[PDB]
RNA sequence: UAUCUGGUUGAUCCUGCCAGUAGUCAUAUGCUUGUCUCAAAGAUUAAGCCAUGCAUGUCUAAGUAUAAGCAAUUUAUACAGUGAAACUGCGAAUGGCUCAUUAAAUCAGUUAUCGUUUAUUUGAUAGUUUACAUGGUAUAACUGUGGUAAUUCUAGA
RNA sequence: AUUCAUAAUAACUUUUCGAAUCGCAUGGCCUUGUGCUGGCGAUGGUUCAUUCAAAUUUCUGCCCUAUCAACUUUCGAUGGUAGGAUAGUGGCCUACCAUGGUUUCAACGGGUAACGGGGAAUAAGGGUUCGAUUCCGGAGAGGGAGCCUGAGAAACGGCUACCACAUCCAAGGAAGGCAGCAGGCGCGCAAAUUACCCAAUCCUAAUUCAGGGAGGUAGUGACAAUAAAUAACGAUACAGUUGUAAUUGGAAUGAGUACAAUGUAAAUACCUUAACGAGGAACAAUUGGAGGGCAAGUCUGGUGCCAGCAGCCG
RNA sequence: GUCGACGUACUUCAUAGGAUCA
């Protein structure tokens, strides 16, 4: 190619965005933005093929143009805009709020939530630096730039955004018996408690992470993201809690709730 | 007699309407009009005729049912500024606007292409010229 | 372009047509059960050889793998809802067991002849392939329909049908209008 | 190969042998071709040659309208509704097609940029630089005068 | 892990940036001035980070060929130093230096009807073959060479030369690139429509609206696949409880025709359905193979009257 | 030139044996 594309075909689009294969030829390419394109859920198939809000995307574009869908509390007019982990959608018109979080299976889930805790968000630090002028900044996970962080603050932690002011209210430091979210991999969705980090220099660090069924998983760091202390999140969490489970054991949920 | 069923409800303030399924059990018929089904709506739900949009309809093998996806707005203004041009025009809310076919406007199109400017210069000395 | 439609062959020749004693089977089973043609014993034969097959790969694993339950329970149990397997007979072992013969009995032209219906299995497709014959509140015209447990007991000529209480057929009321002339 | 059929002599058995009978896929071709669903369209190692037509343009309240544009108007003697043409900005490097070249090349998996550029999106970020606001060091569209058989040709004022 | 982030000192620069831009609206202070102050947005702008990307890059893995055994090095091949260039590392190039680098563990050379992979076929398993072709990545736009613009191109539905073709011409000149969608030629023997639409998918723009042969819709050689009509129930007759009906009775139904409605951007079609639509149900199912029998008939041969060939012809 | 060698492709000849019976 030439320069950068600008077309995604529906079979190369994601996996976890769940479509239909001959519904057409081509899928939302969401556009440049906090998330990166692989991880990230683009609002046409948010209020479309999730919510069922709109029928087609011309509707969509009606909705967006409205200006009643706000991403972390700012109004977004992109149908390709690319929201992802741990952001917070608001509609206002429904009353309805709205947290973006991997289901058990590894797709994102429709969570509603309150208004109260959708006046914040958790992201991961990614790098903690000094500015021009040796202002202190701090860049997590969905391209925040936060200055004058707390000094204590280092990567891998997690810090509490205020998405009104855009600043950190509180963080929580990546320790053993810490309470932890996949983001990535197999293990997709699954949430559970820190028991040890391997430290391997000039290569991936390894986290091994025991569930509350007191399996045990291990996963690459990259892939972990601090949520809060065992028993405490401090988000509220899809349903099944991240609990993965067998085949056998679904089939007998499922025929037993049927 | 005919008896229209709405399934799968939902209201969407964002487009200031309501979605739903309509299953119509018509026993002893073909099928029922479109226009017989928005009046029949708009009475159940209490709105206009014209804030009634019905479409999709596929009556199942073996006849006696049909099935398809129904939408009312709150008022008729929100009607015309939501639903497509098409729908509008099925129910005569609006006009077809008549256009050229597509070969005659992208031919239109490349021979504007040709000429620069507005052309009234062209015409005048290609006049003087002949 | 637009992404593949999958596809797939629902028969396969044997692996010896000429066989006399194949050739023989083959007359009676479609003499019994009234078949169009030798491919719709083709493929009977190909669906139940691709159970047994899928059988014999679950009773080569070891018993308690969880693969060859979940997958022997599912089988198991679509075959005992399709009325192939009968209630008390839910092991593998017995599923390895099954014939031809067991598929072509739970067809709807087979049912709809034994529930008194039709004279003949012939009659039974004509009246099939006549929009005569409805499964609960629905019109089947396909003899080759699969009559599951529950849905035997509603089989039963259809309400449009003549001989369901509907009006009569063209014929019936063409002579009668000619007649009243 | 397999099973089956036939020959192996004056006949019948038991061997052995021989001939024919298996397969889908692939190419070409013949005959037929009523209904429902669904779906594909290369090939002369000729990446050989192409008439004609179309396939990339784009304007919001929010860059520039005294169009001698349209329509309302005294809800405006600076403009303000809509708006051709042109300047300006953006796109045209995406998409679509083909497999000629290419044998550690491409490509697959896996690494690195403490070795570098990055329109755009997102978040931060600049009291330190006549002003009730500077020029043509300037032109398009437009008016008008023209050249060529001819072209998305353009010359002077 | 750093000469990292950052900071500071002294200077330097054809040297930048630090809002001379636009919409909507008319709030608050008073010394009452078209005084001061002030909201909601658009578009620009330095640097950092993020994102879409780009470039190079580490390890391992390619079919046939040894009757290809030595190759690379003059004109860069291996490495050092310094410089030029690059966005940047680097023999990438320049100048001076050394003589290096690969190879029977197959280098180098040759063939390839060689784009690579996900995959496809077969097989009991090992294996064997295919993969132009719905996705990913690479290269190309008749063949070489070279560039403007722009963040992004060695672009070709951008430009310039040359090579080859080839169009207009008033002979002075001008204009070319279907391996995009349709549609032609390459033979004297052949095969989809120069169709409709942006309604779904998403993409482009100053942008909800315009545009999109990308794409969708329909048309068209049985590509490859699914289901599935062409009759069912009786009576009578004839013939050696079986077979045969241009025998016979009234019941059912879709191929097709068609009000209507549904379907669709608009249509066609499907599913529905008033009304028509069956006895040779002439509403006339096919493709292959095997075996007969007949004459004042024909040919050929002979241990009479026969045998072979054959028989649309007497 | 109905030439030699080689390569390639095809054709062809070598199948009856034991037991019983007349
Ligand atoms: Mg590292
Ligand atoms: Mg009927
Ligand atoms: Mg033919
Ligand atoms: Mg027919
Ligand atoms: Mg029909
Ligand atoms: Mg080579
Ligand atoms: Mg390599
Ligand atoms: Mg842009
Ligand atoms: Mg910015
Ligand atoms: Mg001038
Ligand atoms: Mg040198
Ligand atoms: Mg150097
Ligand atoms: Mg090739
Ligand atoms: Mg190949
Ligand atoms: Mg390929
Ligand atoms: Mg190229
Ligand atoms: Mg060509
Ligand atoms: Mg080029
Ligand atoms: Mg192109
Ligand atoms: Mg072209
Ligand atoms: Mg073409
Ligand atoms: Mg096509
Ligand atoms: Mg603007
Ligand atoms: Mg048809």
């Amino acid at each position: 190619a030439r320069g950068p594309k600008k077309h995604l075909k529906r079979l190369a689009a994601p996996h976890h965005w769940l479509l239909d294969k001959l519904s057409g030829c081509y899928a939302p390419r969401p556009s440049a933005g906090p998330h990166k394109l692989r991880e990230s859920l683009p609002l046409i198939v948010f209020l479309r093929n999730r919510l069922k809000y709109a029928l087609n995307g011309r509707e969509v574009k009606a909705i967006l143009m409205q200006r009643h869908v706000k991403v972390d509390g700012k109004v977004r007019t992109d149908t390709t805009y690319p929201a992802g982990f741990m952001d917070v959608i608001t509609l206002d018109a429904t009353n309805e709020n709205f947290r973006l979080v991997y289901d058990v299976k590894g797709r994102f889930a429709v969570h509603r939530i309150t208004d109260e805790e959708a006046s914040y968000k958790l992201g991961k630090v990614k790098k903690v630096q000094l500015g021009k002028k040796g202002v202190p900044y701090v860049v997590t996970h969905d391209g925040r730039t936060i200055r004058y962080p707390d000094p204590n603050i280092k990567v891998n932690d997690t810090v509490k955004i205020d998405l009104a002011s855009g600043k950190i209210t509180d963080f929580i430091k990546f320790d053993a018996g810490k309470l932890v979210y996949v983001t990535g991999g197999r293990n997709l969705g699954r949430i559970g408690t820190i028991v040890h980090k391997e430290r391997h220099d000039g290569g991936f660090d390894l986290v091994h992470i025991k569930d509350s069924l007191d399996n045990t998983f291990v996963t690459r760091l990259n892939n972990v993201f601090v949520i809060g202390e065992q028993g405490k999140p401090y988000i509220s969490l899809p349903k099944g809690k991240g609990i993965k489970l067998s085949i056998a054991e679904e089939r007998d949920r499922r025929r037993a709730q049927q | 007699a005919v008896t229209i069923r709405t399934r799968k409800v939902i209201s969407n303030p964002l487009l200031a309407r309501k979605q739903f399924v309509v299953d119509v059990l018509h026993p002893n018929r073909a099928n029922v009009s479109k226009d017989e089904l928005r009046e029949k709506l708009a009475e159940v739900y209490k709105a206009e005729k014209d804030a009634v949009s019905v479409f999709g309809f596929r009556t199942q093998f073996g006849g006696g049912k049909s099935v398809g996806f129904g939408l009312v707005y709150n008022s008729v203004a929100e009607a015309k500024k939501f639903e497509p041009t098409y729908r509008l025009v099925r129910y005569g809310l609006a006009e077809k606007v008549e256009k050229a076919s597509r070969q005659q406007r992208k031919q239109k199109k490349n021979r504007d292409k040709k000429i620069f400017g507005t052309g009234k210069r062209l015409a005048k000395k290609v006049a003087r010229r002949n | 372009p637009r992404a593949p439609r999958t596809y797939s062959k629902t028969y396969s020749t044997p692996k010896r047509p000429y066989e006399s004693s194949r050739l023989d089977a083959e007359l009676k089973l479609a003499g019994e059960f009234g078949l169009k043609n030798k491919k719709e014993i083709y493929r009977i034969s190909f669906q139940l050889s691709k159970i047994r097959r899928a059988a014999r790969d679950l009773l080569t694993r070891d018993e308690k793998d969880p693969k060859r339950l979940f997958e022997g329970n599912a089988l198991i149990r679509r075959l005992v809802r399709v009325g192939v397997l009968s209630e008390d007979k839910k092991k593998l072992d017995y599923v390895l067991a099954l014939k031809v013969e067991d598929f072509l009995e739970r067809r709807l032209q087979t049912q709809v002849y034994k529930l008194g219906l039709a004279k003949s299995v012939h009659h039974a497709r004509v009246l099939i392939t006549q929009r005569h014959i409805a499964v609960g509140k629905q019109i089947v015209n396909i003899p080759s329909f699969m009559v599951r447990l529950d849905s035997e007991k509603h089989i039963d000529f259809a309400p449009t049908s003549p001989f369901g209480g509907a009006r009569p057929g063209r014929v019936a009321r063409r002579n009668a209008a000619r007649k009243a002339e």
